DNA sequence: CATGTAGTCTAATTAGACTGCATGG
DNA sequence: CATGTAGTCTAATTAGACTGCATGG
């Protein structure tokens, strides 16, 4: 039960930001400081040669990001292995079962999973993904445990207007309600 | 690593069989006379399940594919004291000119058994006796190895059936069982030479032969494909029989659901090497009730 | 008719078996605990032949084509103690639409039992003891059965496998064996209902099955055509093991030269009905050695 | 068998099957005129007869086996003819201690085929003889008779005996094979 | 009025070569 | 240089209706 903290304990996040940052992104909602301390955020771009020692020995985590290449065509590997190996780190940065602070974990699709790879996706995910329209206001699936990334009605559209589709400024607020856990910078 | 546990605090061992295949893991725990609590074995082909029920009476319970296990299944079917399982190579042994490697195809498969591992898994603060062991190919991609052995946080013991079989089958074994890396040794009952699993009035031309497969040539020795037995004069290719006597499964082991000769063989080429598995299985039997 | 024997007195037996098939004959009579001293055996299949030397280990002499031994060959590989041989009656049984009769095809090897009976039967002046068996179909025609009676001098005794067996399988018995007129009495390991042939988790629709043949089309039921077998709810047809629980041949009597289900069900389609050749044979436990 | 004394030859006592032979045996002097009891017996379907049925017809001297020559009225197949006569022989012959001569002879008009030859020469024991009278200016012979497996016919080629047989599509070349059996049994004439 | 120690014919099926190359011996 | 928990084809090979009728029930 992830209840809401009051606004004089909210700590400030320290993320694991994976295969894109997302750091210039946080910036700009104020959820670290501009000042370089060296703890708030963690960015790996090959993860292939990291193991449980490495994550632990980079301090503890609040928040552990997962991203697809934005159909950059810049991908030596599979689409399925940015899931797998983002699965593998988040068993690792998880913490004693004895839950001290709000833990938050976020995977978000680039519209690179195949139908094969999402039902793999949402079954080791142990959710299936919301999908939060960006292209057309006048678009990424979501796997989270943040509340509000499963509560609120975004515009519900359909899969055949995915497809022909595929043929910020929306994945930015679904970083918002990660704002009534931790500290407030401006 | 694990404490010993005394004689009167054992129970039956519980097992969790990912790609059972023709039930080897349930055959190796029987035969050790360990007491069988529970073999739960996923499994999706019709003559592999029809082996298992068969041969073995009815004692394991088949969960269909491992795709379909949810952690509710963990949970439910469990607590598990051993999770075993070998995923299918096709993608990823040297063999196939064609593999997908790991990420795709059917080498998928393999994460399926690291995604259930960690549901068996004890929580943390219960240090009850939890063994796992995973089976896979040497013939492959350095980088399928290389994160088999991440997902798995531990690196693989290389087992070659040839000391203990009439065949080489070179095999990697992650896992945690007691004493994995300890030097292979052979038993009296072990069929060593390919002439102690023919019939009567067959003659051995080899005494071990190649890696047996799911095809029939991998009968055929050589790089000039000769045949390995003798018999009245005549050459002659191996026979199911002695194919499973070879593996060390008992004899007619395959003789279900009117298999033919390919059957058995496709089988028989993706299983375990019986006492292989039998020197893995072996210092189990001191953590769990004997039969 | 023929006097009783003295224990002492009693030798191991001799016998030659014409158109052996898979060793029925020797396998009825190491069942019974007879010595056996000597078994020749006529026969052409080598599938059929790969049977009995595996089974048997090499205890069987083969001497391939009933119609190449000679008169010399009765006489250095005698004397004979008992003479058995079922024909083929694949021209002498009504299930052909082509049938050739008695004295064309296949049917005229009847003949060459009867040539080499004579051949065999103990000179004028010697009482010593000598036993002989012929098996034929029941569909045959009136004027083939007469000829079989005349040639062998001898009405035969219709016994049907339904006494003893799961299956019906009506045959004709010419022979001078010691009670075969007797009635056929149910022995306490016999099959008698198909349920009891069938493995593990295979549910029986009827409790006996039609006449089985070497077609697979026997198997399927009555006028219908049903499936024998309910599986997992799914209907299937008959398995090779059951196949030989059905006939009284031990389990996997039949897996050898890796043969499939049609080559197996070939086989066993021709053979003897163990129990019903054991009803025969067993009185001559009283005339030979015992081990 | 050896020969017998002139005063001593016993008259046949013939078995004659398929085929009578009593206008050829008396014509050649080995039967008697008046037709008293004693002598040949000649039996056409023998489906039914039984070894009492030989036994009590009196011990025999000869038996006679014969195929229909080309009759084209054959009811039974080529091969029964053959099967029958064996039958029937083991019924005839006497004791193992045998007093007398025992002769038995079996004639095909060329009926038998390729197949059914080799199983006549199997049970008979005996490759048989092809005694020729078709361009004198056939009928092959199985027979124990000592001097029709002594004297030799004339050779004949078997890719001609095949083209003349179906080409034409019995009783005088067979009288040469009855001619030795005058040494061991009485003349009449 | 359902049954059978099978043979012919045809469509499935399956048994065998043809392929394929990183890599220790 | 020989080896391999295999995937294609192509070609044997097998597996399955259709047949068939005397005959006691
Ligand atoms: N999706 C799936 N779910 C469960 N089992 C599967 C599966 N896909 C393949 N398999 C099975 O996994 C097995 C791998 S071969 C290994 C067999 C087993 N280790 C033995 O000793 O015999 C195959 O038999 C295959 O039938
Ligand atoms: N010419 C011949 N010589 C010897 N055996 C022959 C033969 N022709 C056929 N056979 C064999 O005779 C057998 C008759 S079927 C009977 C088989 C035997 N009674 C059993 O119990 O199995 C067939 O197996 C066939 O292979
Ligand atoms: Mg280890
Ligand atoms: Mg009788």
């Amino acid at each position: 039960m992830f209840e809401t903290v009051p606004v004089w304990r909210r700590q400030p996040v320290r993320v694991l930001s994976l295969f894109e940052d997302i750091k210039k992104e946080l910036t700009s909602l104020g959820f670290l400081e501009s000042g370089s301390d060296p703890g708030q955020l963690k960015h790996v771009v090959d993860v292939t040669d990291t193991v449980r020692k490495d994550v632990e020995e980079w301090g503890p985590f609040d928040l552990v990001y997962g991203a697809t290449p934005p159909l950059g065509h810049t991908c030596d590997r599979p689409p399925s292995w940015y899931l797998f190996q983002f699965h593998r780190l988040l068993q690792y940065a998880r913490p004693k079962p004895g839950s001290p602070r709000p833990f938050f974990w976020m995977f978000v699709d680039n519209l690179v999973l195949n139908k094969e790879d999402l039902d793999v996706a949402s079954r080791f995910l142990e959710m299936e993904p919301v999908t939060i329209p960006d292209v057309h206001g006048g678009a990424v699936r979501v796997w989270s445990n943040i509340p509000a990334i499963r509560s609120r009605h975004w515009a519900l559209v359909s899969e055949e207007e995915l497809s022909l589709l595929a043929q910020t400024k929306l994945v930015k607020n679904c970083f918002l309600p990660l704002r009534e856990y931790f500290k407030y910078f401006s | 690593l694990y404490p010993a546990i005394p004689a009167a605090r054992r129970r039956p061992i519980r097992v969790l069989s990912l790609f059972d295949g023709i039930a080897t893991g349930y055959l190796v725990l029987k035969e050790l006379g360990i007491k069988v609590g529970k073999y739960v074995a996923s499994e999706v082909c019709e003559e592999s399940i029809a082996v298992g029920t068969v041969k073995h009476e009815g004692n394991i319970k088949y969960v269909n594919d491992v795709r379909n296990i949810t952690k509710k299944n963990i949970e439910e079917w469990g607590p598990f004291d051993l999770v075993i399982g070998g995923s299918p190579c096709n993608d990823l042994s040297n063999v196939n000119p064609a593999r997908k490697g790991l990420y795709e195809g059917t080498g998928r498969l393999f994460f399926e058994f690291y995604h259930l591992l960690n549901y068996s898994r004890p929580k943390e603060g219960d240090d009850r006796p939890f063994f796992w062991m995973f089976e896979n190919v040497v013939a492959m991609k350095v980088g399928d190895k290389r994160d088999i052995s991440r997902f798995l946080e531990c690196n693989p013991v290389m087992i070659d059936a040839i000391k203990v079989s009439a065949a080489h089958r070179a095999r990697y074994f992650w896992g945690n069982l007691p004493g994995m890396n300890r030097p292979v040794i052979a038993s009296k009952n072990d069929k060593l030479e390919l002439q102690d699993c023919l019939e009567y009035n067959r003659i051995a031309k080899l005494k071990k032969v190649q890696t047996i497969t799911t095809k029939s040539n991998s009968i055929k020795q050589g790089k000039n494909q000769l045949f390995p037995v003798v018999m009245n004069g005549k050459e002659d290719v191996l026979w199911c029989t002695e194919l499973e006597r070879i593996f060390g499964f008992p004899v007619h082991y395959t003789d279900v659901s009117n298999m033919g000769r390919g059957a058995r063989q496709k089988l028989l080429g993706r299983s375990w090497s019986v006492p292989v598995i039998r020197h893995l299985f072996a210092p189990l039997k001191d953590y769990f009730a004997c039969e």
